[PDB]
């Protein structure tokens, strides 16, 4: 079952993954966190490499997760305080973040095989893996679970295909059904971040009284709070926060247990989302299949 | 119809039009990945593009090329 | 005796050329025919270019194209340098046009396509053939197209433009006739435009008995249009010959044009698999200009910023209003205010500065050129470098290096 997908990743460098022309912003550790997060929504990027002026090197990464942590961490009430965040600086917050645990920046050479990349993503449990040319020392592109899946289905050929993928999801046991981290439609966006910090999950499918999926709150959706400068009020519902795009999205991407693995990966790379919520006739939650599951279902199988 | 003609020596040289076209102010499609930019002109590549500092943080960027690829690196550094 | 280079014996002379005269070779054994360009060392020693010739031979060497005269080998000797090239009979296109009068559509289309692929080949290889004339393009036995003289050609560099202007008056772009900086693809497009014109009307679109009135005619985008052809070739020519180098057509623009598409073989441009190919080059690899158009699904990470929008004001570089010499002086003092040292090249407004990394032993350089934006204002440009494991970044070191310099020049 590893005869093809496993070899393919070892035969292609992360170089082929990199876009012809891309854009990446990098922050100085001397920069204030407030200005940093606003810069993220203005440039479109959800991740920026942290640069240290004194060390003259790349110390770490800055994602939306950071914005989630610092939001849940220092908070008093929606109306009472705009205080903590403003003054706080990137390196100063990394200090209280690393106070509990010390985890240096991870990176991969663009000349390394795609198999080394998918390994560093599962092993380190990280969605942002920067590719940095060791010769020049310049960060090129930030690899993503989405970027790889797209590249995989799009580039891989027809020929070796016929055998394993056809098998249905329910029977393949891929993805976590054991404990599903979710939020109600009336649950405050604060407790949403509280679950985002407790569990390392990247999304929280919202449910009504019936437990059906009427929307989904992704770790990326919270950056909108910084984009709209509404992050001061965390007492609002996730439905109230997702009400900004409510006139745009088609619905909640999902699939069924009895569907083929092949049909799932296709719909997944085309929708360009990070996961799907498996359900039934009642559209109630069953389990979650993310890109991390598919990527971890490849490297070994 | 011959022959070969002259050249202009008046200095300083006048700023070429190409450089005034920045890829960061251009707008991509709506469906593409936000981190994507069109293939830049080889002439504007090493050049620095500094964003007006309305913030106490100086923000300047340039589009550097790899072997076959291109990257626009924006850096936010406070004064 | 008789002069011969290798197994090729020289003979009857083909022409004068750019530098040296060219003659026909004949294989001692087989009897094959090649065109050798004879450049006398004594004649090229007088004029002094020690890099221009090196890069010329370098570029034409790798080139393999059906419409680009292919350089076989270069034989050298203390007497004169030789270049053996593919020989073709039927002379220059200038001889073809004049003798055949005015070519039609079904013909000109064929030839123009061919030539445009040759220059596309060149531009893709980062070289620009600056002097493009029907007098510089030959025809084989089958009356195809062959681009010939690369002498006036130059090699394109990253972040670099081309100052020099050369050649006859008629085919020179409105910018190079004015002696202004150019990238070099556009000067070919304009030169190709006037060629496409000659292939139709038989007469040059810009011609006058005495200059600058020829240049004055060239700077002005007004040119005679005969009833001879359809409006499509005119929309192409007028967009191709546009006076504004920014408003001009690129090699891509001509490919997409209607008149150029008709009866065009695939081999020329190296390109259900058509829709499948989209994805390979589609939004995945590059960004498409805004498509008034059907609503398309925006990338999930691009919607949240967008749905809340419907500012972004990014400048070029440091730009002041002071005098040319009075500016640089107020600058260099700050350039030397820090540890950084400056060795300025030829131009007084052009400086090349470099400094050693304060943390490591690495060193990153750059280029600062002072241009003139208008009557009342000047502009300073900042450009990175190149040279040929590490805990620091060449790209970032470039920014910090500039940022520190800019900090003193402003506040
Ligand atoms: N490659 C990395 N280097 C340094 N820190 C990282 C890296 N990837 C993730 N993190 C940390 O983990 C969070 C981002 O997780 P994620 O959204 O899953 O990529 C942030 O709080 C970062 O500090
Ligand atoms: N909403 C969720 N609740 C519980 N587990 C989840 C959830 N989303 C993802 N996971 C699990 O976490 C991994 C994916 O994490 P991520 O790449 O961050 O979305 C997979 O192993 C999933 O089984
Ligand atoms: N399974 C899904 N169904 C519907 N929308 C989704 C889904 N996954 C992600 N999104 C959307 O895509 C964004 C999150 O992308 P990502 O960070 O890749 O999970 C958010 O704006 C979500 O609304």
């Amino acid at each position: 079952n590893n005869s093809v997908y496993t070899s393919f990743m070892k035969s292609h460098r992360c170089y082929d993954l990199i876009p012809t022309s891309s854009k990446l912003v990098v922050f100085d550790t001397s920069l204030q966190v407030k200005k940093a997060f606003f810069a993220l929504v203005t440039n479109g990027v959800r991740a920026a490499p942290l640069w240290d002026s004194k060390k003259q090197s790349f110390v770490g990464m800055l994602t939306i997760t950071d914005f989630i942590n610092i939001l849940h961490r220092y908070y008093k009430s929606a109306l009472v305080q705009i205080y903590e965040l403003e003054e706080h600086k990137i390196e100063t917050w990394r200090e209280v973040y690393l106070q509990d645990s010390f985890k240096p920046l991870v990176c991969i050479s663009p000349n390394a095989s795609l198999f080394d990349a998918v390994s560093s993503l599962i092993r380190n449990k990280i969605h942002r893996l920067p590719v940095i040319d060791p010769e020049s020392g310049n960060t090129l592109y930030i690899l993503t679970h989405k970027r790889i899946l797209k590249f995989l289905k799009l580039f891989i050929t027809e020929f070796p295909k016929p055998e394993f993928m056809s098998k249905s999801l329910e029977e393949l046991q891929i993805g976590t059904y054991a404990n599903i981290a979710m939020v109600r439609t009336t649950t405050p966006v604060y407790v949403a971040l509280g679950i985002f910090v407790q569990h390392r999950v990247s999304a929280l499918p919202v449910v009504d009284e019936k437990g059906r999926v009427v929307d989904i709150y992704s770790k990326f959706d919270v950056i909108n709070l910084a984009a709209e400068k509404t992050y001061n009020n965390l007492d609002v519902s996730v439905t109230k926060a997702l009400q900004h795009r409510s006139h745009y999205f088609e619905g909640v991407l999902k699939c069924y247990l009895h569907e083929t693995l092949e049909t799932i990966i296709n719909r997944l790379v085309e929708a360009e989302v990070h996961r799907l919520v498996v359900v039934d006739e009642n559209d109630v939650v069953k389990g979650i299949v993310s890109l991390s599951d598919i990527l971890q279902a490849l490297v070994l199988t | 119809y011959a022959f070969r003609s002259e050249e202009r020596f008046k200095s300083p040289p006048i700023l070429p039009p190409h450089l005034l076209q920045v890829i960061l102010n251009k707008d991509t499609n709506i469906s593409c990945d936000p981190a994507l930019l069109p293939e830049p002109n080889h002439v504007m590549l090493n050049h620095l593009y500094a964003l007006s500092i309305k913030d106490s943080v100086m923000v300047l960027s340039a589009t550097h090329r790899y072997k076959k690829k291109y990257v626009t690196t924006l850096l936010y550094k406070p004064i | 005796g008789s002069v011969k280079i290798g197994h090729y014996i020289l003979g009857d002379t083909l022409g004068v050329g750019t530098f040296g005269k060219v003659k026909v070779g004949k294989h001692e054994l087989t009897g094959h025919k090649v065109a050798v360009k004879i450049l006398n060392r004594q004649k090229i020693r007088s004029l002094d270019v020690v890099g221009k010739i090196r890069r010329e031979i370098q570029n034409l060497k790798l080139f393999r194209h059906p419409h680009i005269i292919k350089l076989y080998q270069v034989i050298s000797t203390p007497s004169d340098i030789f270049m053996v090239m593919e020989y073709v009979s039927g002379g220059e296109l200038f001889d073809y046009i004049c003798k055949n009068g005015r070519l039609d559509e079904k013909e000109s289309r064929r030839l123009f396509q061919q030539i445009l692929s040759g220059v596309d080949y060149c531009h893709r290889h980062m070289v620009v053939h600056r002097d493009l004339k029907p007098e510089n393009v030959l025809l084989d036995a089958h009356m195809n197209a062959k681009i010939a003289d690369f002498g006036l050609s130059n090699m394109m560099s990253d972040g670099e433009f081309l100052r020099t202007s050369c050649g006859s008056p008629n085919y020179a772009a409105p910018e190079v006739i004015s002696g202004r900086l150019y990238a070099g693809p556009e000067v070919d497009i304009w030169s190709s435009g006037v060629i496409l014109y000659a292939l139709l009307c038989g007469t040059l679109p810009f011609d006058d008995d005495h200059v600058p009135t020829l240049f004055k005619k060239i700077c002005d985008g007004i040119f005679y249009t005969p009833q001879y052809l359809n409006p499509s070739v005119i929309s192409l020519l007028k967009h191709m010959l546009q006076v504004d180098p920014m408003k001009r057509a690129s090699i891509k623009d001509i490919r997409e044009h209607e008149w150029f598409k008709q009866d065009l073989p695939k081999y020329l441009f190296p390109e259900i698999d058509n829709r499948r190919i989209m994805n390979e080059a589609k939004d995945f690899y590059l960004a498409t200009s805004p498509p008034d158009h059907h609503l398309t699904r925006p990338h999930p990470e691009r919607v949240p910023f967008l749905v809340a929008e419907t500012r972004k004001a990014k400048w070029h570089l440091g730009i002041r209003s002071q005098s040319r010499p009075n500016d640089i002086m107020a600058e260099v003092c700050r350039a030397i205010k820090q540890l950084d040292y400056e060795w300025k090249v030829v131009n007084p407004y052009y400086l090349r500065v470099r400094r050693k990394n304060p943390v490591t032993s690495t060193y990153s350089k750059m280029s600062l050129q002072l241009y003139q934006v208008d009557s009342r204002t000047y502009l300073l440009d900042f450009r990175s470098i190149d040279d040929g494991p590490r805990p620091g970044s060449h790209t970032i070191e470039f920014f910090e290096m500039c940022a520190n310099l800019i900090k003193i020049l402003a506040q």
